RNA sequence: AAGGUAAGUAU
RNA sequence: ACUCUGGUUUCUCUUCAGAUCGCAUAAAUCUUUCGCCUUUUACUAAAGAUUUCCGUGGAGAGGAACAACUCUGAGUC
């Protein structure tokens, strides 16, 4: 526990630089100044029960917003169906993971407030109040099981156990019993306060989304950008106010040009204007460069070990085949133009060595297929 | 029926006779209110204005730096579209709707001929050289 | 480059879907400027020539026609609703929402098979139909 | 002696009357307004131009004559086209289409031409495989650049003393050069293995990385 | 959290 | 020993962050690797770069409250 908590502390110490040159816009003070809210003074327990009632109202509206009575949230912030929910009704009554987090945190604050309420209304003494506070702060994982609601919260709860591990260790260090009588809740209380402070932006954003009324693409994106930009440039140059149909047929040549590049076959269209041909050449050179780049990049990704899909693998294989076919084409052309690379008299020397070795072996060379053969 | 006006006075959702595809709750939304919405939006804007200026300046600087490395798609052919209008009207009108350097192979042929001649000359030393008929 | 027919008005899409006979009306909700939706539109364009006999594709813009956003819960990109025979079909492909395809198909042939299966199911009269390829897994490995 | 001997040997001077021509997106009215504002006015650059940088034309996207490989050999006049072709350049990578209007005023006795075949595309840097097609003989680009400078530049017959050409793929590539002794004119390859190679042997066929010539 | 709504038929 | 010297509590408002903004410490997105791997919610765990988020300081401004008590240095004292 000590080693793990020291790890957490040192990781906190590593990344510590605030860029936050804020304008000191006190949003809370502005909300206080808003006419929709007013200020007063009241006891902390009264504020706690007010917040519990407000959270229950929040969950009540969030649940029965679509007039669905399938799911019911109890006053203890535990959701429960009113009957054996139908599978279609179960699909209808479903909430996201962040809603699970919100319900869990509301449950935690409600149970803390109710514990202080029962303490104030006599019942159990204050020593046990502190002990129960300590336990709840260091057993939220067991109490609420945030694991499913959020995986990261597990870290908080597990470290809370670690701090509690130390707290009880020291509390029960000597004459103090080895029982559950430990009361140092602040150590986990601060951690839970920090984690809640980190979480609350998400809950606020989602609650605002509900309160409002609006509650593999990179290669495809670049291809669409290329084709759309070229089409828009053509429609700017080509007077759509006069000619309409032929522009669509223009796209055909685009595709033709593209496949004319893929097949590595000559492409000449005398009917098309020369500036149009130049624009097509620029488009096809950009597309070919991008296509080869992404082809070799995806091939490298596949061979490295990255997981790929069947269609993506087939497309990458096709692109690699096309690229290799092209490359072999200019390689053969370069061999034809530059001639054989066998140096003069060097292949002759190799042949002389071979024939000398064969003569040393002194074997009869294989003749033409005879009329009569053994088998 | 593309290109037709929509007769007003009828709700498209109700007239078609469709059923509410309730995929999942809490996934869809399902004047004093206007004034409250305006006030809350103003409060949200006030809260967000704490870091807006510096973030916007940094984003603008980053975008400007990114543009130099690689500009927009239409930027690579801005000159071409500038010169695109130079084509005559009759040029694109008749667009077909249907879809020096000597013989470098001479050096290769000479090299191949020289190699073949050298091999044929070396074939004389091959006492056991054989052919077919 | 997004040359498929698009519903300028919301009511126009409604009557276009209503004006169907022995054909499947694939209404692709979303926005053309989205990149994933651009890929989906390109796939639909590729399919359109091959299956134009019974499959008609008719895109629409959420901003242009927001009245149908809440009707079928249109709050994701690349959404596709096979509104065929004036009946929203139940296409099940191993997903939670078995009435909406909200991501561009990896391959065109898969989309062609899906749309022809939808046509067969609609012609048979059933309101639900399954897919030969389950999409619960993306076959990433 | 501010003018360094190495610098002054290959200094040069280009009187590029650079014009800040309006951006292509500017309409005809905006172009007229900019012209009235002297935006497109030619301004002399007086560029040092220590070594001339001549860029090869566009690569052949589709091979027409021979589908296996099309080599668009660039005539040596393209380098000599800098008198007017560079003076007619109206292109820039910025938003405004800058008109270079390059005009080489004083040609240095040593001419170092850089082909700059390598160029970065939108994804990767590629090299144009176009043949150099540059004969090794007298040149008249200095007279073309400035007709009156012919009196000052009496020895305009410059022979390509040393030409270096890259070879292989852009990633794993090498270089090979051929140089001629001044006066002797051996024109031999500087490669250690091929020490003696006088004939061009399709020297201009390869993409010559750079050339160096003397006015003599 | 989920990846687990059979559709059909008129009320 | 003589003349001028002149508040601190506060409330907000607008800027700038140097300063371990904070002798405390979260979260979100994106990016590269690691366990990855069964699709997203997610993860594991580190790095890199942002953002929100709890807070704070400097500086300036405007009212209230102690504004009349001066603190204090200067004024050869
Ligand atoms: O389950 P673990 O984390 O291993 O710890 C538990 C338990 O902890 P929880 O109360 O958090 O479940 C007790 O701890 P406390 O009751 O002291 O809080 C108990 O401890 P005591 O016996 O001291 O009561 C005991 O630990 P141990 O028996 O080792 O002292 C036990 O651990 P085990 O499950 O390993 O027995």
């Amino acid at each position: 526990s000590y080693q793990k908590l020291l790890k957490y502390y040192v990781l906190n110490a590593l990344k510590h630089r605030p860029p936050k040159a804020q304008k000191k816009r006190y949003l809370f003070r502005s909300f206080k100044a808003t006419k929709f809210f007013q200020s007063t003074k009241l006891d902390w327990v009264e504020v706690g029960l007010q917040v519990c009632r407000q959270g229950y109202n929040m969950l009540n509206l969030l649940i029965h917003r679509k007039n669905l009575n399938y799911l019911h949230l109890d006053y203890n912030f535990n959701l429960k169906p009113v009957k054996t929910l139908t599978t279609k009704e179960r699909k209808k009554s479903r909430f996201g993971n962040a809603f699970h987090l919100c319900r869990e945190v509301l449950r935690l604050t409600k149970l803390v407030v109710d514990s202080h309420v029962q303490y104030r209304l006599g019942n159990v003494d204050a020593f046990q109040l502190a002990d129960g506070l300590q336990y709840i702060f260091a057993h939220v994982g067991q109490l609420t099981g945030m694991y499913r609601y959020k995986y990261k919260l597990m870290r908080q709860i597990r470290m809370c156990k670690d701090l509690k591990h130390l707290i009880y260790y020291r509390f029960n260090t000597g004459p103090v019993g080895k029982g559950p009588g430990c009361g140092f809740w602040a150590a986990g209380w601060r951690v839970w306060l920090f984690f809640m402070r980190g979480i609350t932006p998400l809950l606020e954003r989602w609650l605002g989304n509900l309160l409002a009324r609006q509650f593999q693409r990179v290669e495809s994106h670049f291809d669409l950008e290329l084709r759309a930009a070229v089409m828009h440039d053509i429609l700017d140059m080509m007077p759509e106010g006069i000619k309409q149909n032929k522009a669509r047929t223009i796209l055909q040549h685009l595709s033709e040009a593209w496949r004319c590049w893929k097949a590595n076959i000559p492409w000449k269209v005398p009917g098309l204007p020369t500036p149009i041909e130049n624009m097509i050449l620029r488009y096809v050179k950009a597309k070919a460069d991008w296509w080869t780049n992404t082809a070799h990049y995806n091939r490298e990704r596949i061979r490295r070990g990255a997981t790929v899909d069947k269609t993506v693998c087939k497309k990458n294989l096709g692109r690699l085949t096309r690229l290799y076919l092209k490359a072999e084409q200019e390689r053969q052309h370069n061999y034809l133009k530059d001639g054989p690379y066998i140096t003069a008299e060097e292949a002759v020397a190799v042949y002389t060595t071979t024939v000398h070795w064969l003569e040393s072996r002194r074997f009869s060379p294989i003749p033409f297929p005879p009329l009569s053969y053994k088998h | 029926f593309l290109g037709m006006p929509a007769p007003l006075g009828y709700v498209p959702g109700l007239g078609r006779g469709a059923t509410g595809f309730t995929t999942r709750s809490d996934i869809g939304p399902a004047k004093d209110d206007e004034e409250a919405d305006a006030i809350y939006a103003a409060l949200d804007k006030r809260m967000d204005e704490r870091r807006k200026e510096r973030r916007e300046q940094r984003e603008k600087e980053e975008i400007e730096k990114y543009r130099m490395e690689r500009p927009k798609i239409q930027q690579q052919f801005s000159d071409l579209k500038r010169k695109l209008a130079e084509v005559t009207e009759e040029e694109w009108l008749s667009i077909p709707e249907v879809g020096g350097e000597l013989d470098m192979r001479k050096i290769g042929q000479a090299r191949n001929t020289l190699m073949d001649m050298r091999l044929s000359q070396v074939s004389d030393s091959v006492s056991g050289q054989t052919v077919v008929d | 480059s997004y040359m498929l027919p698009h519903l300028h008005n919301g009511w126009q899409v409604d009557q276009a879907i209503l004006s169907e006979e022995d054909r499947v009306v694939v209404i692709r909700f979303g926005h053309d400027w989205d990149p994933t939706c651009m890929k989906m539109d390109e796939v639909l364009y590729s399919i359109a020539e091959k299956v134009k006999n019974f499959a008609v594709i008719y895109l629409v813009d959420i901003t242009e026609v927001p009245d149908f956003n809440k009707m079928y819960e249109l709050y994701d990109p690349c959404t596709v609703m096979f509104f065929f025979r004036n009946k929203h079909i139940m296409i099940d492909l191993g997903t939670g929402n078995n009435n909406k395809i909200n991501w561009a198909m990896e391959d065109k042939q898969e989309m062609v098979d899906i749309i022809e299966t939808v046509y067969r199911g609609a012609r048979k009269g059933r309101g639900l139909v399954v897919s030969p390829k389950d999409y619960s897994t993306k076959y990433r490995y | 002696k501010k003018k360094t001997i190495v610098t002054d040997v290959f200094q040069g001077s280009m009187r590029i009357f650079t014009k800040k021509l309006p951006h292509p997106d500017l309409p005809a009215e905006e172009k007229e307004q900019l012209l009235h504002n002297d935006e497109y006015q030619e301004t002399m650059v007086e560029s040092t131009f220590m070594y001339l940088t001549l860029d090869l034309p566009t690569a052949p996207l589709y091979k027409d004559e021979k589908e296996q490989l099309i080599i668009p050999q660039v005539p040596l006049f393209n380098i000599l086209a800098k008198f007017n072709g560079i003076t007619e350049k109206e292109y820039k990578t910025y938003k405004e289409n800058f008109l270079k209007r390059f005009q080489l005023t004083k040609l240095p006795p040593y001419l170092i031409f850089c082909i700059k075949r390598f160029t970065k595309n939108n994804f990767f840097v590629e090299k144009n495989p176009t043949i150099v097609n540059f004969p090794i003989t007298n040149v008249d680009l200095r007279e073309y650049l400035s007709e009156e400078v012919q009196a000052v530049h009496k020895n305009t017959t410059y022979d390509l003393i040393a030409n270096i050409v890259h070879d292989g793929k852009p990633s794993e590539g090498s270089y090979r050069i051929h140089v001629l002794h001044h006066g002797t004119g051996k024109w031999y390859e500087l490669q250690d293995l091929q020490v003696t190679d006088i004939l061009p042997q399709m020297i201009t066929l390869s993409e010559a990385y750079i050339q160096i010539w003397k006015r003599r």
